[PDB]
RNA sequence: AUGCGAAAGCAGUUGAAGACAAGUGCUUGUCGUUCGUUAAAAUGGCCU
């Protein structure tokens, strides 16, 4: 039982626990009415009104295991209904940030704790993050382009979020869980929710592609696997729900974790097509029938390799024809017509495979001429007119194992007619590191030599993207949108 | 209408408005220039507004009553500030007001003089041959107010100092209810149910010109000095005269003519209009007793308008809490699949006595019937020689054929396994001759791939349920 | 000249009501619909015009609250399960109240609701309630602003009518008491300050099938109280039967004669009498029934006397479906099945 | 040419540096319930009952002072604790807001007004103890306050009083008690 | 708060020739009736206007048919040798019918007994005979004489318009619906001729090279023409003048033809054609004539058409076959003071200021295991989709979604054995199966995780385990033969 | 259950102090207690 409260003359009870049900008990005849779907659980409630006219109550969102993200309520009580919603942004995160705590239950388990769990997982999460340099934040966050709304994909969800108003504008359960039908309470809470990893939009901005995964319930005989969805979402521009047009079950075969999504441009099918990644080699591009009014393959490229890298990555040309996936310690530029190694007739020393020093966590590319790599020590920018590096940037003392192999992507990104941003950052040590971070933004020029602007701010940042009208948004741990702009 | 008798200020920002409620008439004062709830009711049942003044410092109006009595209410504190009386019981027909000198028609031709800074009845008057009247204005001479002027169906000038008529003009048939003084020369006329507006000059006694309006007229006002004039007419409009004195030319007719359409097609009625130095000053009533208000440019507008107002007449309920439909703005959406197409991404697409003439046949064609009767034969012996004799592309569409049939009817992979292993024994050079070998063969691919994906937790499920089968054989 | 002149309507007259203190009357039939006419002699125009859907109305009551007096309410009610409660300009604001806290199997209609106020008596917060009838002797009081669920009293046989009537008892304090009518004539007088706990019983004299019962000439649910020092005790009590007959009870000596004698018995209608309202002074008893044409009647008391020359034979009255008394005005507002209200102005007042 | 600035704000600001759970909650409805109040992290939001929007909204970053109390870059340990309704100096001058701060801090905004840059500010003495919570009924206020010496708090409960002096808030000590768990 | 999410059945990812809208149409057309003539059946008319009658050839016979019941409700037999074709007017009222001797006589429909008017032609057999279709008072006929010649049947005494030039047996011919001067023949030699009328007519104005002896020809739209003969069939542009498309998948000659347009259909427009072998085919002109449906009768199928445009009835498909069958194919299809008493109900408000709405779009029914899922009985909920005559996507489905919840042994706890026994038929069942094969693996899993010792004590299970044992084997074999099949292929690359 | 790692896996982890309860100065268990490490219960289930 997690609140309590009683009303004004003392005759109905307001009962808040796990189970996302509000109950008032009238206390002479033991009778209770409740309201049971109440998006996370209550951790307090009470009565407002001289006479009684709202409830307000706090809810937890208690999925959200990387941060504790509040949700205020305030109802209309004779309606039993919503008078007043007050929420900020719900991104989801890939560590607990500074001493969090979990809400307290009858067992210990992967959403809660117990008593003594509590007070000894308190203590060991504060001395974890003091101790250990494997520590990373990194957020998706994806944005709507021709809304320009962001999209922080929570756990089973999408919280549609707008900066402008600064206001939440809608909640989506985009999975087939058991996301609703139920409060969890302890057997309920050691399961989960299947996780959207990845969510992106075509540049057109009417399609959507979520890819999430999906785990079995634990001590069965088919715990073991996971099942990777792949899902594509159609809207008009007057609503706000997505309807579900494609649902492509298991792609590349079972078990077989898609690593990177990747839009199509606007040339090559008006920017109705997707690239899927794995982690093995295989690159796999999905359009958009038309003629029916689906999603299918329609070119593969699915080499079987015996070796599985966790970090890929991949860009694609303004033309539509130059595709280059990188893989781990190496780049091969592919033409989009064969899905081949792009073999010079000339053989100018333009070679179709670079190799690189070290693990590859981003390639982009500014302009049709300029490829930045952005390597698991280094940062390499290179010219693809002339096949030789330009320039060089030494970040293994910055970026040593600080974040995991797949995030620094989500980390630093590029506007489209200028330049691209930096993103560094350090936790402020005195004499053993605090708790306390700094980061760095630093903008470069499209060659990467001049650096354009050198700013800091304070709080540990989580993601950068662009905003399309050439400025810059970025998230802060604690959740600060803040822009870099003309 | 409900608005009984209703009076702009001077400087056009509030008006004063006479309504009746549950047979009690309560006035109230509105502004418009840019609600309030405040009123005055009149206690007795039976007591009536008969005439109306607004007067200039502290702000208030002059009720002149039904009973015999002329209220003065402020207008701040909802309170008769003091209540005059004229020595007798009848009705004030008319008040009139310029300065501190106020002058009331009772409706005995009683002409009675008051004065406001004294709070007194200074003189009881009466003249010959004025026996019946309803309007009465003062000439601004000035400060001396002398020589006013009276009215039904007759307009008369009657001077006070010597308590006679000096000038007496023809009116109309029916009484007269508007009487204005245009500029120190000329005044305005129009009767009860005319259209007609004569326009008079004082001093040699005629009629300078007619206006003529489009129905019957109920409400009068002019601009500053003499160049417009709004109407409002009994059907519900305003008639702007533009500069109505000057250059057959004895009746004029209505420059500028204003109604109010609401968007459904209703016709909204205005009364009671204000006009000055180009800014107009409409009003109506939105609900029942509510008057609501517009201001507009008459001397820009053109010479026939409609205004064009939001009348809410079928709203949809829109709240403001719920949805535009069911929900509120606080739930969350449910995982709805519909009918979206799901599909796997293995689905490769977009990427001797022998029966082999009867095959080809059916195959040239498309015939379940007879591929059935062809399929229903069994022994291999035959099956490996009808395969032997076939050609190429009719082998091909009979793989298509045979793994679709599979798919649907996975207890039919046995004798079909058997047929599509001969096919590919016997005809593989056409098949590695052929490039797109996958989105050739699909779904045979697709069904392979999804038995053989099957298999491994079959073996897991057949090594405990054996080891439970030998531990209960044991023993 | 009618009040329903200017905007008719398509069915029946179900409920009239005056507001307490603006001048508008509200009406509501089975057309689904709520019209508010801004009432004169003269023109009685259409103020507003709400229209719901899927959901009839036999019961519409204004109700302004009473340590408030700027909060206005407008309670709607038919045969479904939920009641509409209009609050108050351009779209309206309706809550509706659908859950009973528990009790729901007594009630599967919510048609029958009076409106009153009650007084908490430990703070002194006086708040509005609504009163619905129920299964067998079930009446559910409901707190209305919050619409929670207050308490519950049974008469037994079957519940056919009800009613409220108040008492003062000093500077700032008066308490609410409901009375409840059997079809057998058996009358039960609760309390609801302290809770539903029987005051009293009594019997009617004769009244074999009653089907209404009225208080009358104090303060009560038609001719509202607008501060609490203005709040009196009623003086008439009135049972209306379904052969026709009309008895009538003066409390000051029925309350101490514990089975009484009533005052009168008045036999002039010959059809159930459906509809018995007081002057908001008490000195005159409009009963008027609803299965036949012509069928009203008004009554002078303590004379108890039957007016003899109103309604004449050419009184346009109908089917009289309902009837409203003016609190200030002294008008009479009567509507029929052809969905034509009719108003009367008494000179006396 | 390149500027950073913050634009968007997140975090409700709930009431868990106690973590005995006196009142989560510190949102206050205004007094005719047409009005809500929300201390954000970074912000105070005044929500609209009657339409769901936010009509006044009240950053830190934007007047000096409160850039000084709250947005001290190197400890977040102020923060909102008590919001309060009326005037506490004056009687009902109406658009105004007390702010009880975590340390002693107390400020009186404006919502719905346009804000100058004189914010009525107050400083709590005595207060070497952390605040944990202000109330009050009419005229008398009352604040309980977490201090130390078995890794509980002690929960001293004072009598505030105003005007002694302009700036002095009158302190007494109410009463004390030594190892809370729960409080409510 | 928020609604009770609905449990989503289990679509699994799609095996290929699934149902095709056209194919759910063309199926709704059933209820077949067989009605034996005396002989074969040459042509089948249906009535334009009212297209509730339909005309059917026979041998010295023609029978009108109705659309209502199905049943002959005419019949002309005033002929003395084999009548050939019986075409209504364009306009309903008049029908012709082109005999053998070498006549035709067209008289009203609806009246048997009043010969309208006879038209002697040729002596040779007259096959077909048409009426105009935007004109109504010209008549045009072929004939074994090979001249087509247009009457005018106010003038029925000689042709008004003789039309030569063919070679060999004019049997076919169409009018075209935008000109209507130009008349399409098709011969027997192929080469079907396009003549214009206002011209001298003696010569076509140009001819189209069908290789195969032509065997029908229907102009198909204002600008295309589509001819059937031999085994294809070919459809031709008629400006540029040139062949557009070529579908030769039938088995012998293709007969009758017939195309219906903008009709109540999935399909917009269906080009129909009967060839011979039973097989009638069903293709559409917009995804370039490719085959949406096709049905079989046994006998060699000669004649078919399809119920017209503006049919409103229930619609029928007729094919004539030449032994003798006629097979029709059908789509089908208080008081006064009372009311006045209550007589608001019918209002929906259409004067009034603000309309308010709440009422709830009432969903469908909940089945008897989602009730028990909603109420949290799993026990319950696993014995009320165990119960027999369900389907098999539903218990797919609650067992799918009670593993994802989790309550797997928690429903299978209390299980006594004749509990045990349904679970364990299902289960063997659909053991064969791919999708119930993974969630049977979960299932019996934790079964025989659980229930061993009660295994070993009752012999009932103990031989359903035997079963179960074979089953998983045999399973196992197939699964190993398909994986060899798939390493051929990848050899076979 | 921590780190590295691929959806596999590969290495490693379960230490004391204090306090209290019960049973017999001794045994177990407990923690709204400290420091060191990379570390199932109270017959009780979702409104209209």
């Amino acid at each position: 039982v997690l609140s309590l409260s009683f009303s004004h003359d003392g005759s109905y009870l307001l009962s808040g626990g796990w189970e996302k049900v509000m109950s008032l008990w009238q206390l002479e005849t033991n009778s209770q009415q409740f309201l049971p779907r109440l998006n996370g659980i209550i951790i307090d409630c009470q009565v407002l009104g001289p006479q009684g006219n709202y409830y307000s109550l706090i809810l937890q969102m208690t999925e959200n295991n990387s941060n504790s993200d509040y949700q205020f309520l305030l109802l209309n009580a004779s309606d039993l209904t919503s008078k007043l919603s007050i929420n900020g942004p719900l991104p989801v995160f890939n560590s607990t940030i500074k001493h969090i705590q979990q809400p307290i239950s009858a067992m210990n388990t992967k959403n809660s704790n117990s008593i003594t769990s509590l007070n000894h997982s308190k203590k060991k999460q504060s001395r974890k993050l003091i101790k250990s340099r494997r520590q990373d934040f990194t957020t998706n966050v994806e944005i709507n382009p021709i809304n320009k709304n962001l999209y922080f994909p929570h756990i089973s969800a999408v919280q549609i979020f707008d900066f402008y108003k600064n206001e939440q504008v809608n909640y989506q359960y985009l999975t087939s869980g058991v996301n609703n039908s139920m409060g969890k309470v302890r057997f309920e809470l050691n399961l989960q929710d299947p996780i959207i990893t990845d969510l992106k939009f075509t540049k057109d901005g009417q399609w959507m592609i979520t890819y999430e995964i999906e785990y079995p319930p634990n001590d069965l005989l088919s715990s073991k696997d996971l099942t990777h969805i792949l899902k594509f979402w159609t809207k008009n521009d007057n609503e706000t729900n997505w309807n579900l047009k494609t649902k492509v079950i298991n792609p590349h075969g079972i078990s077989v974790p898609i690593t990177k999504i990747l839009p199509s441009p606007r040339s090559v099918n008006n920017s109705q097509g997707c690239l899927t990644a794995d982690n093995n080699g295989g690159l796999k591009f999905w359009s958009f029938d038309s003629h029916e009014s689906n999603w299918c393959l329609k070119k593969i490229s699915l080499p079987n390799f015996n070796h599985f890298s966790n970090s890929v990555s991949l860009a694609w040309s303004q033309d539509g024809s130059l595709i280059f996936h990188g893989f781990d310690d190496k780049l091969q530029i592919l033409d989009f017509d064969t899905f081949k190694k792009f073999e010079s007739l000339e053989n100018t020393k333009t070679v179709s495979e670079f190799t690189l020093d070290s693990e590859i966590q981003t390639v982009k590319l500014i302009n049709d001429t300029n490829l930045i790599v952005a390597t698991r020590t280094t940062l390499n920018a290179i010219n693809l007119l002339r096949g030789q590096v330009i320039n060089s940037f030494d970040l293994y003392p910055f970026v040593n194992g600080v974040y995991k192999n797949g995030h620094m992507d989500r980390l630093i990104t590029c506007d489209e007619r200028t330049g691209n941003i930096a993103l560094v950052i350090n936790q402020q040590l005195t004499d053993v590191p605090t708790i306390n971070y700094k980061s760095r933004i630093i903008i470069f020029d499209s060659d990467l030599s001049t650096k354009l602007g050198n700013f800091t701010h304070h709080e540990y940042i989580s993601w950068i993207g662009w905003n399309y009208d050439t400025d810059f948004i970025f998230l802060d741990i604690e959740s600060t949108l803040g822009v870099v702009g003309t | 209408s409900p608005v009984l008798q209703s009076a702009y200020d001077p400087s056009g920002q509030y008006l004063c408005y006479v309504t009746v409620a549950l047979d009690k008439q309560r006035v109230g004062v509105q502004p418009t220039q840019r609600w309030n709830e405040n009123f005055l009711y009149l206690e007795d049942s039976k007591l009536k507004v008969t005439c109306l003044k607004w007067v200039n410092d502290t702000v208030a109006i002059i009720l002149g009553m039904n009973n015999g009595e002329i209220w003065l209410y402020s207008v701040l504190a909802n309170e008769v500030t003091y209540k005059f009386t004229t020595g007798n019981s009848y009705e004030i027909k008319d008040i009139d007001l310029m300065g501190n000198q106020l002058w009331c028609i009772d409706s005995s031709d009683a002409f009675y003089q008051f004065d406001l800074l004294q709070f007194k009845l200074l003189q009881h008057f009466r003249i010959n041959n004025c026996v019946q009247l309803n309007k009465l204005t003062i000439v601004p001479a000035g400060d001396s107010v002398a020589q006013l002027l009276v009215a039904s169906h007759s307009i008369s000038l009657i001077d006070i100092e010597e308590k006679k008529v000096v000038m007496t003009f023809p009116g109309h048939v029916s009484p007269v209810s508007t009487l204005q003084v245009i500029t120190n020369e000329f005044f305005i006329s129009g009767a009860e149910g005319d259209r007609f507006l004569n326009v008079y000059d004082i001093h040699s006694g005629m009629t300078k010109c007619v206006l003529v309006a489009e129905s019957d007229i109920k409400e009068l006002s002019h601009s500053g000095q003499a160049d417009s004039i709004a109407v409002t007419t009994e059907d519900g409009s305003l008639e702007i005269f533009v500069d109505p004195l000057v250059s057959g030319n004895k009746s004029k007719k209505s420059s500028k003519k204003i109604q109010i359409v609401s968007k459904d097609g209703r016709k909204v009625p205005i009364y009671n209009a204000f006009i000055n130095k180009d800014l107009l000053n409409v009003s109506w009533l939105q609900n029942a007793t509510m008057p609501y208000f517009k201001n507009l440019q008459w001397r820009e507008i053109p010479n026939e308008y409609t205004v064009e107002i939001s009348l809410n007449w079928n709203n949809k309920n829109k709240s403001a809490d719920r949805d535009l439909h069911g929900k509120d703005l606080a739930s969350a959406t449910n995982y709805v699949e519909g009918n979206a197409r799901v599909t796997s991404g293995d689905n490769f697409k977009h990427v001797t006595g022998t029966v082999t003439v009867i095959l080809s046949q059916a195959l040239q064609s498309n015939d379940h019937s007879l591929l059935e009767t062809v399929l229903n034969n069994r022994d291999e012996r035959v099956i490996r020689d009808t395969i032997f004799r076939l050609k190429p592309a009719l082998a091909v569409i009979l793989l298509e054929r045979l793994a679709e049939r599979i798919a649907r009817q996975t207890h039919r992979q046995g004798p079909l396994n058997v047929w599509v292993k001969w096919c590919l024994i016997i005809h593989g050079g056409y098949l590695v001759s052929i490039p797109n070998l996958m989105s050739t063969l699909s779904s045979l691919h697709s069904t392979l791939k999804r038995r053989s994906d099957l298999l491994p937790r079959l073996l897991a499920l057949d090594a405990r349920l054996d080891c439970t089968i030998n531990k209960f054989k044991t023993l | 000249k009618d009040a329903n002149a200017s905007h008719p309507s398509h069915s029946a007259i179900q409920s009239l009501s005056f507001h307490p203190s603006k001048p508008l009357l509200l009406t509501g039939g089975y057309d689904k619909t709520l019209r508010i006419y801004h009432i004169d002699g003269k023109t009685n125009h259409l103020v507003t015009s709400l229209h719901l859907v899927g959901s009839p109305i036999q019961t519409c009551t204004f109700y302004t609250s009473l340590s408030n007096q700027n909060q206005q309410n407008i309670f709607t009610a038919g045969r479904r399960r939920y009641m509409h409660s209009w609050d108050l300009s351009q779209t309206a604001k309706i809550e509706k109240f659908s859950r009973l806290y528990g009790h729901e199997s007594t009630q599967r209609s919510f048609e029958n609701f009076k409106v009153a106020h009650l007084q908490n008596s430990q703070t002194n917060s006086v708040h509005g309630i609504v009163l619905l009838q129920g299964n067998n002797g079930w009446i559910n009081i409901l707190h209305s602003t919050s619409g929670l669920w207050l308490m519950g009293c049974k008469i037994e046989g079957v519940i056919t009518d009800f009613c409220i009537d108040y008492q003062p008892i000093s500077r700032g304090k008066f308490r609410t008491i409901l009375i409840a009518v059997n079809a057998y004539g058996e009358v039960w007088e609760f309390d609801l300050n302290k809770n539903g706990h029987v005051i009293r019983r009594w019997k009617d004299q004769g009244g074999v099938g009653i089907t209404k019962i009225q208080v009358g000439g104090g303060t009560t649910t038609t001719c509202p109280a607008l501060q609490i020092s203005k709040i009196k005790q009623n003086r008439w009590l009135a049972v209306g039967s379904e052969s026709g007959f009309v008895n009538l009870y003066d409390r000051n000596n029925a309350m101490t004669s514990s089975t009484p004698t009533p005052v009168a018995a008045l036999d002039q209608l010959t059809t159930t009498i459906s509809n018995l309202q007081f002057s908001p002074d008490g000195q005159i008893l409009c009963m008027a029934s609803r299965a036949v044409k012509d069928a009203l009647r008004l009554v002078h008391l303590p004379s108890c006397s039957v007016f003899s020359n109103w309604p004449t034979s050419g009184t346009p009255l109908g089917k009289v479906t309902s009837v409203a008394f003016s609190p200030s005005g002294g008008l009479l507002a009567v509507g029929n099945e052809q969905g034509k209200v009719r108003l009367w102005k008494l000179n006396h007042y | 040419q390149y500027k950073l600035s913050v634009v968007s704000g997140g975090k409700p600001a709930l009431n868990n540096l106690s973590s005995v759970t006196g009142n989560k909650n510190i949102a206050r409805l205004s007094q005719d319930q047409r009005n809500y109040i929300i201390p954000f992290n970074n912000q105070i939001k005044v929500y609209s009952v009657e339409t769901r929007q936010c009509v006044k909204t009240l950053k830190f970053a934007n007047n000096s002072l409160l850039s000084g109390i709250f947005l001290q870059e190197e400890e977040n340990n102020e923060s909102i604790v008590k919001i309060l309704l009326g005037d506490i100096t004056v009687p009902q001058q109406a658009h105004l807001i007390t702010v009880f701060t975590n340390n002693g801090h107390v400020i009186v905004l404006n919502y719905k007004g346009k804000l100058v840059e004189s914010p009525k500010h107050f400083k709590i003495s005595l207060a070497d103890e952390k605040l944990a919570n202000v109330f009050h009924s009419e005229g008398n206020y009352r604040i309980l306050t977490t201090f130390k010496d078995n890794s509980l708090q002690s929960y001293r409960l004072y009598a505030l009083t105003f005007d002694d002096a302009k700036k002095q808030f009158e302190v007494a000590h109410q009463a004390e008690w030594h190892n809370v768990i729960l409080s409510n | 708060s928020t609604a009770r999410p609905r449990i989503i059945t289990s679509k699994a990812p799609l095996l290929p020739q699934q149902t095709t809208p056209e194919q759910r149409y063309w199926r709704q057309y059933t209820s077949a009736q067989l009605v034996k003539e005396h002989n074969s059946v040459t042509h089948i008319s249906f009535n334009p206007q009212h297209p509730h009658d339909f005309a059917v050839t026979s041998s010295t016979r023609v029978q009108i048919f109705s659309s209502r019941t199905r049943q002959v409700i005419k019949t002309f037999s005033r002929f003395k040798d084999v009548v050939y074709s019986a075409s209504f007017r364009s306009d309903g009222k008049l029908l012709c019918a082109g005999d053998a001797t070498g006549l035709v006589s067209v008289y009203d429909s609806y009246n048997p007994r009043t010969i309208l008017l006879s038209i002697n032609a040729s002596t040779h057999p007259t096959h077909v005979t048409k009426f105009h279709t935007q004109d109504n008072k010209i008549l045009a006929t072929a004939s074994d004489d090979r001249v087509t010649r247009l009457w005018d049947i106010s003038n029925a005494y000689e042709p008004q318009l003789e039309l030569t030039g063919a070679t060999d047996y004019v049997r076919t011919l169409s009018f075209i619906p935008a000109a209507p001067h130009l008349v399409a023949t098709g011969s027997y030699d192929g080469l079907i001729r396009l003549y214009d009328t206002r011209s001298s007519g003696s010569t076509p104005i140009y001819s189209l090279n069908h290789d195969q002896p032509v065997e029908n020809v229907i102009a198909v739209s204002p600008t295309q023409i589509v001819s059937c003969g031999g085994n294809n069939f070919k459809v031709w542009d008629l400006t540029s003048n040139k062949k557009l498309y070529e579908r030769g998948n039938f088995n012998k000659a293709v007969t009758c033809l017939d195309y219906v347009e903008n009709f109540d259909s999935p399909m917009q427009s269906a080009l129909i054609a009967s060839s011979l072998d039973g097989h009638v085919k069903v293709f559409d002109p917009l995804d370039n004539f490719q085959v949406k449906f096709g049905w079989k009768f046994s006998g060699p199928v000669l004649s078919c058409a399809v119920s017209p445009s503006t049919a409103q009835g229930n619609r029928h498909l007729v094919a004539g076959l030449s032994s003798g069958l006629l097979a029709i194919r059908t789509k089908k299809k208080k008081s006064n003071n009372f009311q006045r008493m209550m007589r608001g109900s019918e209002y929906q408000g259409d004067q009034e200021h603000i309309i308010h709405n709440d009422k709830v779009r009432s969903q469908r029914r909940m089945r008897a295991f989602e009730r028990n899922i909603n109420q949290f009985k799993w026990s319950e909920a696993l014995d009320n989709a165990f119960v027999p005559g369900m389907a098999k996507e539903l218990t797919l489905t609650v067992l799918q979604e009670l593993r994802k919840r989790g309550k797997v042994r928690v429903a299978l706890y209390g299980r006594d054995e004749s509990t045990l026994e349904p679970l364990l038929n299902w289960c063997l069942k659909g053991i064969e199966d791919v999708r119930s094969a993974s969630i049977v693996a979960d299932w019996v899993a934790v079964v025989l995780e659980l229930y061993g010792n009660t295994l070993e004590s009752s012999p009932v299970l103990q031989e359903l385990m035997i079963d179960l044992k074979t089953k998983v084997r045999h399973e196992i074999h197939k699964s190993k033969e398909a994986q060899r099949i798939e390493g051929m292929l990848q050899l076979l690359t």
